[PDB]
C-alpha cells in the first residue's frame, strides 16, 4: 500500500474547507519462473566420465547470468519480470545532458542533487565500470574533481555516498545504434522489491521418449527458479540519458 | 474517503474461509451391505 | 489503523506547508511573508558581476558588502544546487578547493554556519522566471517568527 | 489444473503488507532554526 | 484390487520434452453379475406411448 499527504492551505476567516482525502494505491509484484534442460544420451552418460558434476556448474553459471542480466532490465511485459532501468524509462526520473552527446562532471551533480532531499540522503550509486572511469579521467590539475590517484584500485565512495557496479547497463552512447543510452542511476534502493520463492533445484529425469511414445535412450535434468521484482515508488531514483542523434 | 479501493478501500484485510464447499450430490446405496463379496485372484470368476 | 495513519500524514502536510511558505511567502491574501519576498527589490539585492553569470567574485561580494556588526553573526541559505555549483568553481586546485569530490557536504563556508533551503529557486537557465534569487546571507535574529 | 482464478486459484493465500508507502517529496528547511521565535498574544505583534 | 493413486513426477509436451507439471494416477477393479435370476422379483410399471 502506497499513499500520500494531506494538502494544507491558507484560508481566510469564515471560509469553508476543501475536502483533503489523501488517495491510496496498491503496488503488487507478480513472481515469474525460469526454467532450463540438458538433454543427454545413454553412450554419452556412461563413456564420458564425471559429466553431472560438470552439468551442475554449467546450470549454475547460467542461472547466475540470467538473474544478473534480468535484474539489471527485464522488460516487464510477457514472462519477464521489471528490472530497475525498464521500470525507470520514460517517467519523470529521466534527466537529459547539459550538453547534448555528452558526459561532463556536472551531469554528476545533476543527477545528485534534483532528487529530493528526503531520499538523497540515504541512496547509492549504481553503473558499469566504463562510467567510473570516464568519471576518474575528469581531473587533470588536482583540483576538486580528483576522486582518485591513478596506481590505486576503484574508489568506495563518491559524493560520501556508497557505490555499486552492474555490467549489463549501456556503456558506449557513440558505438551502439540505440538512440537513448540509461548510463548512470542513483537513488534510495529502498524502493525496489526483490519477491524471492524458492532457489534453484534440479532434478533427474531417468528415460526420455520419442515421436510414436517409445523410449529412445536418453535421459535429462531438470532446473527451475522462481523470483519477481519491480518498483513501488519511481520518484526516488535520477536515471540519466545521454539520447544520441540517431 | 470510504469502502472504495482508491479511498481507502485498499487498507481493509482480506477474509477467507479456506475449507471447501462440496457441491455434489452424492449417491447412496446399499448393496455392499447385503450382496455376496468374493475376492478374486485373476481374470473372470467362475461357478 | 486509519487514525494513526492520517494523523501521520496530516503531520506531513503541514510540515510540507510550512516550509514552502516561509521560504517564498507572497505576504499579501491569506498567506505569510516570506524571506525572499521580504527581501525582494529592497536594498538587499544585488546584482552580480556579469550578467547570467555567477561566479566566485559573487560570493565574496555578498559576504562582504554586509555591515561588520551583522557579519560576524550571521548564516547562508541556498538550494543544493547552488552549493555544488559552489564546489565545481575550484578547477587547478587553488584557494576554491571547498572540498574534493567522493566527500560529503561540508559545514562552514567562510567560517559560517550553512543552511538549506528546498524551496528557494534553484536554476535561473531552464527555468522561465525573469529574477533567480538564489544565495542569502544575513543575520537571521532579524527574521521574526511569531507564532500563536 | 493451474494458476487460474478458476482452475484451484481460489486456494492460494492473498499476501499483503500493512505499511503505508509515502509517495510525497515534502521539504526541508532550515530556517527555524536560525530565526528568532515570539509567543503572540492576539492577532498582531508590535514593536 | 482397491482404490491406489500413483504420483507421476514429471509429463511431457508436445516436443517430447517437459512443460514443468505434474499428475495423480487413479484406477481400480471390480466385477459382478447375478448368479441364478430366479431369486429376484423384480417390478416394472408399463406405461403406454
Amino acid at each position: 500500500v502506497s499513499s500520500a499527504a494531506v494538502q494544507w492551505s491558507w484560508d481566510a476567516e469564515f471560509e469553508e474547507v476543501s475536502d483533503d482525502s489523501p488517495e491510496f494505491g496498491q503496488p503488487e509484484i507478480p513472481v515469474k519462473k525460469a526454467q532450463g534442460f540438458v538433454p543427454i544420451s545413454i553412450e554419452a552418460l556412461q563413456d564420458e566420465a564425471n559429466v553431472t558434476e560438470t552439468v551442475a556448474l554449467l546450470f549454475a553459471e547460467g542461472k547466475d547470468e540470467l538473474e544478473a542480466v534480468t535484474l539489471t532490465t527485464g522488460t516487464g511485459q510477457g514472462n519477464q519480470p521489471t528490472g530497475i532501468v525498464t521500470a525507470l524509462a520514460g517517467t519523470a526520473a529521466e534527466i537529459a545532458p547539459v550538453t547534448a552527446e555528452t558526459f561532463a562532471l556536472a551531469d554528476v551533480y545533476a543527477v545528485y542533487e534534483q532528487l529530493a532531499a528526503r531520499h538523497r540522503r540515504q541512496g547509492a550509486w549504481l553503473a558499469n565500470n566504463l562510467i567510473y572511469n570516464k568519471i576518474r579521467q575528469f581531473d587533470t590539475q588536482g583540483g576538486a574533481g580528483l576522486w582518485t590517484t591513478i596506481g590505486n584500485g576503484e574508489p568506495s565512495q563518491l559524493l560520501g555516498r556508497p557505490v555499486g557496479e552492474a555490467e549489463a547497463m549501456d556503456a558506449n552512447w557513440n558505438t551502439s545504434a540505440s538512440a537513448d543510452n540509461f548510463v548512470l542511476l542513483y537513488g534510495n534502493f529502498q524502493n525496489y522489491v526483490i519477491a524471492d520463492r524458492i532457489g534453484m533445484t534440479v532434478e533427474f529425469i531417468p528415460h526420455l521418449f520419442g515421436t510414436n511414445r517409445r523410449p529412445n535412450g536418453s535421459r535429462g535434468w531438470f532446473a527451475y527458479y522462481r523470483m519477481g521484482a519491480d518498483v513501488v515508488n519511481p520518484n526516488a531514483f535520477r536515471l540519466l540519458n545521454v539520447e544520441t542523434a540517431s | 474517503m470510504g469502502l472504495t479501493k482508491a479511498d481507502g478501500g485498499y487498507l481493509v484485510p482480506f477474509q477467507l474461509d479456506p475449507t471447501v464447499i462440496i457441491t455434489s450430490n452424492g449417491s447412496l446405496n446399499d448393496i455392499r451391505r447385503f450382496a455376496r463379496q468374493v475376492v478374486a485372484t485373476g481374470d473372470v470368476w467362475h461357478g
